[PDB]
């Protein structure tokens, strides 16, 4: 503290509505102009929404006025933002800041929340189809061995690889998901040592929170 | 509508050395511009406010200066810490705020070639009809890197996806991953398949391969 922490964030389909919420702690929440921000997925940073200290006045920048709706309780230490019409364009990262000022102008954002994921689209939440990889035939058997796990065709974000390996140790690089035809594909690898695999079994488990699936894919040397 | 550039989108340094981030607005914005850090797992501080302002406890090795139309944020003896996301805002009227696009801050090391390792697809996922073919390049040193497939002596492109890692926080290299995504008749069509990467620690290309034939 000061601390801001968004909640409210998920799945919507297009041209629906959204509220998200931010509690903030650790200062005088009535004090202080709030706003939200977003980021896109290509990484953008834009401003939504400003709302003053009392709450009378709103400021929205021509993008944003007005399917996005700022408000705030002092009482409660709390900012809104209510979104209708929802389109694609819309998935980013919002993210909740305090404004800072001079006596007289708010120029500046002097604390951030973590932010809330959204995602505005029209698929269906899809599980993943999990598929092991295991090197093809024959060597180089190499003194280390690279197996991986692929993640594709789901929805929305995100899903979790997990490596089981059991005891043994094994860094993993999991690498960011994609769309492709509609739908997300990930990947993530883990590296052993080669007199180590295939005498361990190895196996990934990829969990996907919106369809709340679990599949377990033992990582097959033939 | 003032927009703000950062022309340079990217760029390397070693620990220890003196870092200069610049961003040019199309007008006036009186010093009201600040700095973030984003970092890769999203969060955001503001580091410098009203141009040369320090946001408390910011380290003093991050300073800014400018006016009119230039500014620019400098980070003397950078830190491991330090290797981020950058962003620069003007605030001289709300809501009128505008970002730059961000100058993302790597660090320097040794060049270091990928291990390479190439993946037929599994059996399983040829009995529901698909096929991807994986190529995986782990720890390299640069980021720069060129993969491509060779299948039977045809380069292809469709159907390729592509993914990065960030900079590793432990050893400082890149990792990524080429998936050739493919129907299985289409992976059945040939036979001779290549995930060839060019990078500066080979002067000739470092190449996987396999055929379907087994
Ligand atoms: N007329 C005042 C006004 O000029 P203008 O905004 O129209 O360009 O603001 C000037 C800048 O004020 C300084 O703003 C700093 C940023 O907030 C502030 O530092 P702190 O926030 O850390 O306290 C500083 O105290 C302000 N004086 C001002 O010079 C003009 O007088």
């Amino acid at each position: 503290e000061v601390k801001l922490v968004e909640s409210g964030g998920g799945l919507v389909k297009l041209g629906g509505s959204l509220k998200l919420s931010c509690a903030a702690s650790g200062f005088t929440f009535s004090s202080y102009y709030m706003s939200w921000v977003r980021q896109t997925p290509e990484k953008r940073l834009e401003l939504v929404a400003a709302i003053n200290s009392n709450g009378g006045n709103t400021y929205y920048p021509d993008t944003v006025k007005g399917l996005f709706t700022i408000s705030r309780d002092n009482a409660k230490n709390t900012l809104y933002l209510q979104m209708s019409r929802l389109k694609s364009e819309d998935t980013a990262l919002y993210y909740c800041t305090r404004l800072y000022g001079n006596y007289v102008r708010i120029h500046t954002m002097d604390y951030w929340g973590q932010g809330t994921s959204v995602t505005v689209s029209s698929a269906k939440t899809t599980p993943p189809s999990v598929y092991p990889l295991a090197p093809g035939c024959g060597d180089t058997t190499g003194s280390s061995v690279t197996l991986g796990c692929l993640v594709k065709g789901y929805f929305p974000e995100s899903v979790t690889v997990t490596w089981n390996s059991g005891s043994l140790s094994s860094s993993v690089h999991t690498f960011p998901a994609l769309l492709q035809s509609g739908l997300y594909t990930m990947s993530s690898s883990v590296t052993v040592p080669s007199s180590t695999w295939p005498s361990e079994t190895v196996t990934c488990s990829v969990a996907h929170p919106a369809s709340s699936t679990t599949v377990d894919k033992k990582l097959e040397p033939s | 509508d003032i927009v703000l550039t950062q022309s340079t989108s990217s760029l390397s340094a070693s620990l220890g050395d003196r870092v200069t981030i610049t961003c040019r607005a199309s007008q006036d914005i009186r010093n009201y511009l600040s700095w973030y850090q984003q970092r890769p797992d999203g969060t955001v501080k503001l580091l410098i406010y009203y141009t040369s302002k320090l946001h408390s406890g910011v380290p003093s090795r991050f300073s800014g200066s400018g006016s009119g139309t230039d500014y620019s944020l400098t980070i003397t003896n950078l830190e491991q810490e330090d290797i981020a996301t950058y962003f620069c805002q003007q605030g001289k009227t709300l809501p009128l705020y505008t970002f730059g696009g961000g100058t993302k801050l790597e660090i320097k090391r040794a060049d270091a070639a990928p291990t390479v390792s190439i993946f037929p697809p599994s059996s399983e996922q040829l009995t529901s009809g698909g096929a991807s073919v994986v190529c995986f390049l782990n720890n390299f040193y640069p980021k720069d890197i060129n993969v491509k497939w060779k299948i039977d002596g045809s380069e292809r492109q469709n159907g390729v996806l592509n993914s990065w890692t960030d900079q590793d926080s432990k050893d400082s290299t890149y990792s990524m991953s080429s998936t050739l995504t493919l129907t299985k008749d289409e992976y059945e069509r040939h036979n001779s398949y290549t995930c060839e990467a060019t990078h500066k620690t080979s002067t000739s290309p470092i190449v996987k391969s396999f055929n379907r034939n087994e």
